[PDB]
């Protein structure tokens, strides 16, 4: 995928950074003059960083401010000559809030392989669910599991109410079935036709309530299997994509964290 | 309509062969096909 | 393939001055054609190797034509006065 | 690249060695710098 | 109309027999009488040729020699002309799509003696064609605008929209642009209008040959790292004439001829003197012309000669020399000789320039006078005309000229095709791309975007590849904007592709798919085993000889066993795929994509899995 | 001004190589305008084989691979055959050597390629409220009516 | 005028074109597909300078140009010409591109208001 | 779009064009002009 | 008018010509607009006679 399309697809979701007033990143240099940046998906994290800065330097903390940058610009920051603006080890990383990290950890371990290790920022999705416009159907990606289930519960109840009155159409047409069956079992003399239509009624109501218990078992079936991934891997696949997976990626839309609630 | 087209080809064919009894011989049976196919669509054009 | 070049002219660009090649009937001439609203003309022009040329086309339309329209209204009186002046003074001095 | 995480306090690891002790404590293996 | 074919008689005499066709005697050229000798008599014995030459039947080959020796003027001219007619009529032919043998003479007549078709081509009138099925003969749905013909009436070039330029065999991308100034302009004068340009230069290079030559060695690394070392520079300066490098000079204004000649001599003699003995490639194959079928080109066969041409090419180069590197070129530095007489002959050629174009003081007799390349006065070169110089490997230079203006009336002249001047080739290659050229940024950009296509792609992206470095090709879809109201979140959709990153489900997916391709590779391995087993246990009818043929035979037997493995793995893995479902196909396809090297057929296990992909072909 | 575009080209190329190498390692471990032109001074196959007279290839790469991949009555007009013959004779004159100024029969084709492309795959409805019956000399109208009808009657016989 | 439309030898027109024996020439051709009806035969049309002509006046509605009648007529009548038939290897002027009896070829011409000099 | 699309969905005019129906009224005279060339 | 897919299914799938004719003459349809819209056309009558004195 061309760079511009990736940039256009990431824009609706921002990140937060702390800087000087003069639009300069504040870096945490450690050993061997290697310096680490940061981008937080929640302002509380930058707030913690600045209130930790204040307790060991009040000058920078009195000058530092918080900036809300759209992920287009940070993506651009990554994939450029990092030595152009200067890099002697300016390691940018991300920081996901540990609520979603705990959600993803438990989801990860319950799926069969229990581990207490996570890499990258969680992205949630649920198969079967897709937001459709007037022309083409897009697939959404949720950064926070909260809006994920907020959407999926309404979607599930809509679709299963749909399955219920679909079965009620089946059931009214099957009241018609039983009517024609009363017109098919003993209204005439005994013999071939009538016994054949007895077996007809048997198989008919058999498949009818088999589909009943089917719709009930999907009523009994949990909400669609939620799958989780890492943001960095997602974008690395998005950039170097071509062919069929390109066509798959060309319809992803990222939802904003805490958007569906308010 | 296939019968009509065949009879149209027929008319053109016997008209042309009655016109030219010389190469109406079966030797030109494939040549007369080349000429009837041409005469059944429109008129042939020279270069000028 | 007898036409070499067309030149759209006029203030609203619907007349053309077509130039004919040497192989055309009558040699090389320049002929004026007025054009109806046909949206298939330009494809036909380009897909036959014709040098199609346009004008300058100013974008204002009202500041462009405003000093020439004033002249269109004022010059007739000048012509009439000059003609009658010729008669009754340049002769009857 | 990314940064490994372990929600023990939630330890982390980079390609220095963060420890976002829930507060913050960016250990080393001192935030006095500014980009240019 | 075309299609005037013939049969395949032996006209190329398998030149391994021509040693005998020239080292024989007692022969002649002619035909006996139809009285006692039939048509086809070529060997006339002592008594036979005796009575033939004493009766007037055929004169000896010796007699042809003494005739052509004694016959002079119109007799020898006619003899040579009509025997040239004979040879151009029944000895060299062209070969069309069918396999015909169209002579050179009849087709030459067809081209230059048909004035009506010449006049039809002179115009462009597009005459529709009728469907050869009988009923209505309505015009065919072909139509078409032919974006080359759609481009007459333009001035500079012929905008042609990609794929058309590709199917037209236009394989010379652009690499660099610069200019030759009489005076470079200065910002500090008013506007810099003092700067008067003389020529506009641009360079082109055959992109497939670039990707084959420099794409095997220099491809796949950091471009800046590859540009940092002078080995790449020495390469691109020495590997020029193998890419058919071409340079175009467009006259930015009117120019008198004499000054141009003098300036070019001055500016190239200095490169010609400070020229060191060069490195040249070594001929791996003789490559005879193709006499019987002049067009017939050999490489489509060679690059798939057994479809495993690696070892056969190794055997070919075993004779001449071994490739000094991975690119495949067996270089050769110029000797102590051939580096002094060559430059002397080149300087001799240069010293004959200014009065060859301008012999005598009256320009009316000069060659360029009489064509639109120069003014009607013959004394100035018209603005817009351009010169094309292309370099063939073994010291060949081809120069052509093209007038400027409307694409419909442009002309093209072939000026001279010199040969053997390694000095001229090296001098011009250095003048444009050497350490000290005529304009530096030209050669810098040339080296850069010449590295560009060696990574698989091409400048001027004539494949609409969504990952071209310069000019990608977008998809038509709009970037979806998520809504806030939960109303388009349908959940009624059937199946959604999996676009989440490394997760728990993807792990087990890769696990079961890896297990089944393990089984597949094991089946391919046992296929290898039993294939070579039944190959060995075959009652081989082999006479002890033909060691290179034996090598080629056993090698392609190995290739056939590889095909057995490929087919077996294809079958079993296709079973596996239709068993696992669609997401497993997506995973295998994505892995096949990412693993493939971007610069060559197969390179940087991943080799195993993308070979399984090429079996799933 | 090409230099800046070249900078961006090299940046994107390095990103391309690096991203693909990184993803390759990761996945296999988990398992285990300036340049838009073209010309052709000689036919491509001729230059290709005149060059392969000097190259020992271990394998064909992507470009040459696609070339020999695409190597193997709608155009039956005489003009098309004439053009094919012109092509043949031009090729022979090109590769035949190995006023004194000759003119080619086909113009050398210089070409430009577009950038920024895409991937390969009535009746009207007016109504009056009251129809205006013309309510609110006439002898001649009556007379012409009866005359016309009577004349039609007599012409019926 | 109906008899001046074709090159029939109808003796109501001026004798423009005559044989040696002074008879008007004709150019009818028998239309092989439909004999027995003469009004469906083919015939060449008279040169326009030798024609008698009615000159009617017509008022065109306000939507004459966007209704496309003239465009449809032009696009249909100019979409026919000579073709090449390879089944016979000839240049054919197809029948559906020739003029029947009384039909002519329309010439459309527009006038310029600036050529009035009132 | 349109009405009655179903019925809408169910000689040599393609070779010699359509017959013009505005000129039948002359047919008779034409025939005379072929039976009496002397006219 | 909306046609259910069965109609043209029985039409196209039928090989016979008059089999298609039967499938066509027998096919039915529905009209959703009868549950959504009621369209009428009126002219606002005039209250001044066009030739009178007040006009
Ligand atoms: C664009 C630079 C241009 C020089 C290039 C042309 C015009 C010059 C260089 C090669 C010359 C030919 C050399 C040998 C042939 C054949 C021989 O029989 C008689 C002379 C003739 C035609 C010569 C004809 C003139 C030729 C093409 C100007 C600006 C210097
Ligand atoms: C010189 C820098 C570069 C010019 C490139 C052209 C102008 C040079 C390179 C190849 C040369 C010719 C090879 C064969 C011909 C014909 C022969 O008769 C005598 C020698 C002559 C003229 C050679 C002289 C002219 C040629 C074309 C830039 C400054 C344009």
């Amino acid at each position: 995928m061309a760079k511009d399309e990736v940039k256009a697809r990431l824009a609706p979701v921002p990140v937060y950074t702390v800087a000087n007033p003069k639009n300069e990143f504040v870096l945490v240099a450690g050993e061997n003059n290697t310096q680490l940046g940061f981008f937080f998906f929640r302002k509380e994290d930058a707030e913690a960083l600045i209130e930790k800065i204040r307790e060991e330097n009040p000058r920078l903390a009195r000058d530092s401010k918080i900036l809300r940058v759209p992920m287009d610009n940070v993506y651009e920051v990554f994939t450029t000559p990092r030595e152009q603006t200067g890099l002697q080890g300016i390691h940018f990383r991300f920081m996901p809030d540990m609520k979603q990290v705990a959600h993803a950890l438990q989801l990860y371990k319950d799926a069969g392989v229990p581990t207490r290790q996570f890499i990258g920022v969680p992205v949630f999705q649920a198969e079967g669910l897709t937001v459709t416009t007037r022309d083409m159907q897009y697939v959404p990606l949720f950064l926070c599991k909260e809006d994920l289930d907020i959407a999926v519960q309404s979607a599930y109840v809509q679709r299963n109410a749909a399955q219920i009155k679909l079965y009620k159409d089946k059931a009214d047409k099957y009241q018609a079935d039983y009517d024609q069956i009363a017109s098919q079992l003993e209204a005439a003399a005994n013999g071939r036709e009538r016994g054949g239509l007895e077996s007809r009624l048997a198989k008919a109501r058999v498949k009818l309530e088999a589909a009943r218990d089917k719709v009930e078992s999907v009523e009994r079936a949990p909400l669609p299997k939620v799958e989780v991934g890492s943001f960095e891997e997602v974008v690395m696949r998005m950039t170097a994509s071509a062919g069929n997976e390109l066509a798959a990626w060309s319809q992803v839309m990222f939802v904003a964290p805490e958007l569906l609630r308010d | 309509v296939e019968a009509a087209y065949s009879a149209y080809l027929r008319r053109i064919a016997e008209a042309y062969l009655a016109e030219h009894p010389q190469m109406a011989a079966p030797e030109h049976a494939a040549h007369v096909a080349r000429v009837v196919r041409s005469r059944a669509l429109g008129t042939p054009l020279s270069f000028d | 393939g007898h036409v070499a070049r067309v030149r759209f002219y006029g203030p609203e660009k619907n007349k053309v001055m077509a130039t004919t090649r040497a192989s055309a009937p009558g040699g090389e001439r320049l002929c004026k054609v007025v054009l109806p609203p046909d949206p298939e003309l330009l494809d036909h022009l380009v897909s036959n190797g014709v040098v199609v040329d346009t004008g300058v086309t100013e974008d204002d339309r009202l500041r462009a034509s405003l000093l020439v329209q004033m002249l269109r209204y004022t010059v007739p009186f000048m012509v009439i006065s000059g003609l009658f002046w010729m008669i009754h003074t340049w002769i009857l001095d | 690249x990314x940064x490994x995480y372990x929600x023990x306090x939630x330890x982390x690891x980079x390609x220095x060695x963060x420890x976002x002790x829930x507060x913050v404590h960016v250990f080393r293996k001192x935030x006095x710098x500014x980009x240019x | 109309d075309l299609s005037r074919p013939a049969e395949s008689l032996p006209a190329r005499a398998d030149e391994a027999a021509v040693q005998a066709a020239l080292a024989d005697d007692g022969g002649w050229v002619g035909t006996p009488d139809p009285s006692k000798y039939a048509a086809g008599t070529t060997q006339l014995s002592a008594r036979e040729l005796q009575e033939e030459v004493a009766k007037g039947n055929v004169m000896t080959w010796k007699d042809f020699k003494q005739q052509v020796s004694g016959l002079q003027g119109p007799e020898r001219e006619a003899l040579l002309a009509l025997v040239a007619q004979r040879v151009a009529a029944e000895r060299m032919f062209f070969t069309l799509e069918d396999g015909s043998k169209v002579s050179l003479w009849d087709l030459q007549q067809y081209v230059d003696n048909n004035p009506e078709l010449a006049a039809l081509a002179a115009s462009v009138r597009r005459i529709a064609v009728a469907d050869p099925e009988d009923p209505a003969g309505r015009p065919l749905p072909g139509g078409g605008a032919s974006g080359l013909d759609r481009s007459r009436g333009l001035t500079g070039a012929a905008h042609m929209s990609g794929q058309e330029a590709e199917e037209l065999e236009l394989d010379w991308g652009q690499v660099g642009r610069g200019a030759l100034w009489r005076r470079r302009p200065t910002r500090w004068l008013l506007g810099g209008l003092d700067g008067v340009k003389d020529w506009e230069l641009e360079a082109y290079a055959h992109e497939p040959l670039a990707n084959q030559l420099l794409g095997a060695k220099y491809g796949g690394r950091d471009p800046r790292a590859v540009v940092a070392d002078p080995a790449y520079a020495a390469d691109v300066l020495r590997a020029g004439p193998l890419l058919g490098m071409t340079f175009v000079l467009r006259a930015a204004r009117d120019l008198p001829l004499q000054e141009v000649a003098s300036s070019w001599r001055g500016l190239l003699g200095n490169y010609l003197q400070r020229q060191a003995p060069l490195s040249l490639p070594k001929a791996v194959r003789p490559a005879h012309l193709d006499p019987t079928d002049l067009n017939g080109v050999a490489w489509p066969a060679l690059l798939s000669r057994p479809a495993a041409a690696a070892h056969a090419a190794a055997e070919a180069e075993a004779a001449g020399a071994v490739p000094d590197d991975e690119m495949g070129v067996a270089w050769r530095v110029q000797s102590g000789k051939e580096a002094a007489a060559s430059v002397a002959a080149a300087q001799q050629l240069l010293q004959s320039l200014p009065d060859a174009l301008c012999p005598g003081p009256s320009p009316a007799a000069w060659p360029l006078t009489g064509t639109k390349l120069v003014d009607e006065g013959g004394r100035n070169w018209r603005r817009g005309g351009s010169v094309w110089v292309t370099l063939q490997p073994e010291g060949g230079v081809l120069v052509q000229a093209q007038t400027g203006g409307v694409v419909g009336e442009q002309e093209s002249y072939l000026l001279t095709h010199v040969q053997g001047q390694e000095a001229l080739a090296g001098a011009v290659m250095s003048a444009f791309m050497g350490p000290q050229p005529l304009d530096p940024e030209l050669a810098a950009a040339a080296r850069s975007v010449l590295l560009v296509p060696a990574n698989g792609f091409t400048a001027a992206n004539k494949e609409r590849d969504p990952n071209h470095p310069l000019y990608p090709s977008f998809t038509g879809v709009r970037p979806g904007r998520a809504p806030r109201d939960v109303a388009a979140y349908t959940l009624a959709g059937g199946r959604t592709p999996l676009l989440a990153a490394g997760g728990p489900g993807e792990a087990k997916l890769a696990s079961e798919l890896r297990t089944v391709m393990e089984a597949a590779l094991a089946a391919a391995a046992r296929a290898e085993a039993e294939a070579l087993a039944d190959a060995a246990t075959s009652p081989s009818s082999t006479s002890s000889r033909a060691a290179p043929a034996a090598a080629l035979a056993e090698a392609e037997a190995a290739e056939a066993r590889r095909a057995r493995g490929r087919a077996a793995a294809a079958a079993v893995m296709a079973e596996g795929l239709r068993r696992l479902g669609p997401d497993a196909v997506a995973m295998l396809e994505r892995t096949a994509a990412e693993a493939e090297a971007p610069q060559g057929g197969g390179a940087v296990t991943s080799s195993d899995i993308f070979s399984l992909a090429r079996t799933l072909e | 001004n090409d230099l800046i575009s070249i900078k961006y080209c090299f940046n994107n190329l390095y990103n391309y190589i690096s991203n693909k190498t990184a993803l390759s390692t990761k996945n296999l471990f988990l398992f285990s305008l300036p340049y838009l032109k073209a010309i052709s001074p000689l036919y491509s196959k001729f230059m290709i084989d005149h060059s392969l007279k000097f190259i020992t290839p271990k394998t064909t790469l992507k470009l040459l691979q696609h070339k020999l991949n695409k190597s193997p009555h709608s155009n039956s007009r005489p003009l098309n055959h004439y053009n094919q013959a012109l092509k043949l004779i031009n090729g022979y004159e090109q590769y035949k050597n190995n006023q004194n100024i000759t003119k080619l029969k086909l113009n050398l084709t210089k070409t430009t390629v577009p950038f920024k492309t895409l991937i390969k795959k009535n009746g009207h409805l007016s109504v009056v409220s009251n129809a205006n019956l013309l309510t609110g000399k006439r002898l001649n109208s009556y007379l012409i009516y009866v005359n016309q009808n009577l004349k039609k009657f007599i012409q019926l016989n | 005028h109906p008899w001046s439309a074709s090159v029939l030898g109808h003796p109501a027109t001026h004798p423009f074109y005559e044989d040696s024996a002074h008879n008007r020439v004709s150019m009818l051709r028998p239309n092989p597909a439909a004999p027995e009806d003469v009004t469906q035969w083919f015939c060449a049309e008279m040169p326009e300078w030798d024609m008698e002509k009615y000159r009617f006046y017509v008022d065109l509605p306000g939507d004459f140009w966007e209704s496309g009648v003239l465009q449809r007529h032009l696009a249909a009548q100019r979409a026919e010409g000579a073709v090449w038939d390879p089944a016979s290897g000839q240049y054919i002027l197809p029948y559906r591109a020739q003029k029947k009896v009384f039909q002519v070829s329309t010439e459309v011409q527009l006038l310029d208001p600036q050529e009035s000099w009132d | 779009y349109g009405e009655g699309g179903l019925r809408r969905l169910l000689a040599l005019e393609a070779v010699v064009g359509k017959a013009p129906a505005t000129t039948g009224r002359y047919r008779r005279d034409l025939e005379l002009l072929l039976a009496h060339p002397e006219l | 008018p909306r046609y259910s897919p069965e109609a043209l299914a029985a039409l196209y799938g039928s090989s016979s010509s008059k089999g298609k004719a039967a499938a066509a003459a027998a096919a039915q349809h529905d009209t959703p607009a009868l549950r959504h819209l009621d369209v009428s056309y009126h002219g606002t009558g005039s209250a001044v006679a066009p030739g009178s004195g007040t006009a």
